[PDB]
């Protein structure tokens, strides 16, 4: 076999919108809330809520969700978000020093610097073992991208309406990635499974996540260090 | 409500 | 005459809550995220929405203040709080250079500074204008940190409740302040009337501030730049 | 509502 025009369109265009939402080079970081060794809420707060405008835009350009009601989009948005940020966060980590190294020490991030922003063991530990997984699985850019978009459209969130069109379009989307890891990839026939699993973690993650950030934000004293667009994204309004 | 997030969509 | 134990009480506390709640290292505002020479909207709101807690422990000392019911305390709060910060900020003001400086180069904000946080010269001209007229009253720190809560337990903001009891509080202070500068205060005879006009210009330059917040809070590109605190103090909510 | 000023109020 080989992909359709129609596919690899789609691969392209899904990439364009990855590298117009990443900057390697997390110059932007220098603009945080600097980071403190609750000493480092602001500037993971920070990161987020950057990270979540990036996974907006990258959203934006996949091929249909700008045309799905705003209802629609803002819902798998909310719901996504999380994931898509512990997805994309994987080509900053690093198995050598088990963190996340962002252009410098002051922006390397190990487990013990998120526990100073409010969270436990009880995610991190299963987040980190998600990102050496996933690391270890050495995707390809259209497979990182792939999977991304594929985490965006799940039907299963609370709040869609059309779960019809969405489903359809996330099903578009798993044929390009199971078509493209048979043609494109060498050695992966149990790849897409290992996927697909990937995202079953993430929910876990999800989950683990906002039973923490609600136990967080339910502290006046630390939700005031979190952005406005956290609060509108993590919180949970209809 | 959502007013940033549908800002951000455009 | 001289002043009763009960005044020279009501001063000690109150330059003690000043010291408590004025950093004059200005240390702190690395913390903020950086400037950028709407490029300074980040660092003012962090600016703002750190001196808003200070202006909260400064009230939350003033003799009385606390006993008064939280619907009233948000209320004077709510409504004084810019003015407090307008006045304290005449602290690092500057007339040899004309701006507020704060420990460096990069925390000095001049007129230009704040243009780039979304303010106009209708605020920014009169507010010049009222630190150096301020800055050359020349107070004493008894002086000034009476002027400030003498801001705060105004009783004609809008919200509050017991008028009676905060007009109560305000005279009480008045007193305190006119005699002091009777007393301990030579060549002084107009000052009082100076001051009292300094908070009448305050309510203009509130008002003033108050349009251009409500027009830059109306954007949400704006507003998500800035704090939880500040859109709640800033916000309009009963 | 207010849940920042009032927790600031101890
Ligand atoms: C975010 C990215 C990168 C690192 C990600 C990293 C490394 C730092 C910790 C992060 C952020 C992790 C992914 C998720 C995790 C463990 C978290 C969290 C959290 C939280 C909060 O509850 C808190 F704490 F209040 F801030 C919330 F919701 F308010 F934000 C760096 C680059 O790869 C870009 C990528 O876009
Ligand atoms: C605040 C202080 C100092 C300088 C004050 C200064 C110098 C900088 C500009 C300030 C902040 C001025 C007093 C008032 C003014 C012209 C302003 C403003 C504003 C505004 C906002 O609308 C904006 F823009 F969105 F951020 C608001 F509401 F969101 F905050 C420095 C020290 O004296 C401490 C003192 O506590």
């Amino acid at each position: 076999h080989m992909l359709s025009d129609e596919q690899m369109q789609i691969i392209n265009s899904l990439v364009e919108a990855h590298h117009k939402t990443y900057d390697d080079s997390y110059s932007d970081f220098v603009r945080f809330r600097p980071p403190v060794r609750l000493s480092m809420l602001p500037h993971l707060a920070d990161l987020v809520s950057y990270s979540i405008q990036k996974v907006i835009g990258f959203a934006k350009m996949i091929p249909g969700f700008r045309d799905l009601t705003a209802e629609d989009q803002i819902a798998l948005l909310k719901s996504s978000a999380i994931e898509i940020i512990m997805l994309r966060s994987n080509q900053s980590f690093s198995l050598e020093d088990m963190s996340w190294s962002c252009g410098g020490p002051d922006f390397k991030y190990c487990i013990n610097d998120v526990t100073k922003a409010g969270h436990t063991l009880e995610l991190l530990e299963p987040l980190v073992k998600f990102q050496v997984g996933l690391k270890k699985l050495k995707l390809h850019e259209e497979e990182h991208v792939l999977l991304m978009a594929i985490c965006l459209l799940s039907p299963d969130r609370p709040g869609v309406q059309d779960h019809v069109r969405i489903e359809a379009l996330q099903d578009r989307l798993c044929d390009v990635l199971q078509a493209y890891i048979r043609i494109q990839h060498p050695g992966g026939r149990l790849l897409y499974a290992k996927m697909i699993q990937k995202l079953a973690d993430l929910r876990s993650l999800n989950e683990e996540h906002s039973k923490q950030y609600r136990s967080l934000s339910f502290q006046p004293e630390h939700s005031m260090q979190l952005t406005p667009l956290v609060l509108e994204v993590f919180g949970s309004e209809v | 409500r959502h007013k940033i997030l549908h800002r951000l969509l455009q």
